[PDB]
């Protein structure tokens, strides 16, 4: 046997909340979308 | 042999509908090369029945032929025709199968073999070029000063006729100058439609050359194109019936891909 002790602590004053990595869900890629870009305005060209 | 088929063009009847047919005839290019494509030799007619490929122009066959785009009256209405005369067979069908909204009517291929001799009266009607290139060229008349940018342009540019001279008249020395040499003869010649026509050839160019091959970053250029344009009929007298087979399989004009050039004769 030993003899144990339970005491206690405040979060924030005692211990600092860290912060999430950059995660998220996994959502499918909803892609996108742009005309005005010049590689596709030039893409345009050398299909026409 | 000569093959002279006739087209039936189904212009509009409400400019407030889209009018392909129209729009196709404003410009000539797109009328020559429309008609340019009923000539598939062997590997476009087979490989694809339907015409839905990118366009190949070494895939057609590079047969001359003339053609006219005019009106005419028959019995009860007025129809826009392109009288067009080729020495291979047109093939229609190949050319319009997916752009049948241009077309009102199925159109006709007709042979034509005329053996014609010399010193018996004809009628004709031929839509020419009105072109002579000045053998003194005026300068570029750079228009901020109007006087001269380079010195000599020798450029096809056209035919003028004096100040108070009439303009069928001199239509008609003008034919009749060249007249012996193809081997006919003008008394009552004519002048109906005297202008421009007009045109627009995209002539690709290069910019810019791509990361890993060849100038690919290309573009589209566009050089346009303005002709003057005449329209005579009268009669013609035959002499050397050698010469006037290859005049009428030929052509009299210097623009013969440009509508200028068909001639159609009838017998008296």
């Amino acid at each position: 046997p030993r003899f144990v002790i339970r005491r206690e602590l405040v979060v924030g004053e005692d211990v600092q909340v860290s912060r999430e990595t950059g995660t998220s869900v996994w959502r499918p890629k909803g892609t996108r979308a742009d005309y005005n870009n010049s590689e596709y305005k030039k893409v345009r060209a050398e299909r026409l | 042999m000569i093959y002279l088929s006739r087209l039936l063009i189904d212009t509009g009847g409400n400019p407030d509908r889209p009018r392909p047919g129209r729009k196709w005839l404003d410009n000539i290019y797109n009328v020559h090369r429309r008609l340019s494509m009923a000539f598939p030799s062997g590997l476009r007619r087979e490989q694809d029945p339907h015409f839905l490929k990118p366009f190949s122009p070494n895939d057609f066959q590079k047969t001359p032929f003339l053609f006219r785009v005019d009106n005419n009256i028959d019995g009860n209405d007025k129809r826009a025709i392109i009288i067009v005369q080729s020495v291979l067979e047109p093939d229609w069908d190949y050319c319009f199968q997916n752009a049948l909204d241009f077309l009102a009517a199925p159109p006709e291929t007709k042979e034509y073999n005329p053996e014609f001799k010399a010193g018996q009266l004809l009628r004709f009607r031929l839509r020419v070029n009105a072109s002579v290139r000045r053998h003194i060229p005026e300068m570029v008349q750079q228009d901020g000063q109007t006087i001269e940018t380079g010195k000599i342009l020798h450029k096809r540019v056209s035919l003028t006729w004096d100040a108070s001279s009439t303009p069928d008249q001199a239509l008609a020395d003008w034919l009749a100058a060249k007249s012996p040499k193809l081997g006919f003869t003008l008394q009552r010649c004519e002048l109906l439609q005297l202008g421009w026509v007009y045109g627009s050839k995209p002539e690709p160019k290069n910019v810019k050359v791509k990361e890993q091959g060849q100038g690919y970053w290309r573009e589209h250029k566009y050089n346009p194109l303005r002709f003057r344009a005449a329209l005579l009929e009268g009669v013609l007298e035959v002499d050397d019936p050698k010469l006037f087979l290859k005049t009428l399989s030929s052509g009299i004009g210097k623009a013969k891909s440009f509508g200028f050039g068909l001639l159609s004769v009838l017998p008296i």
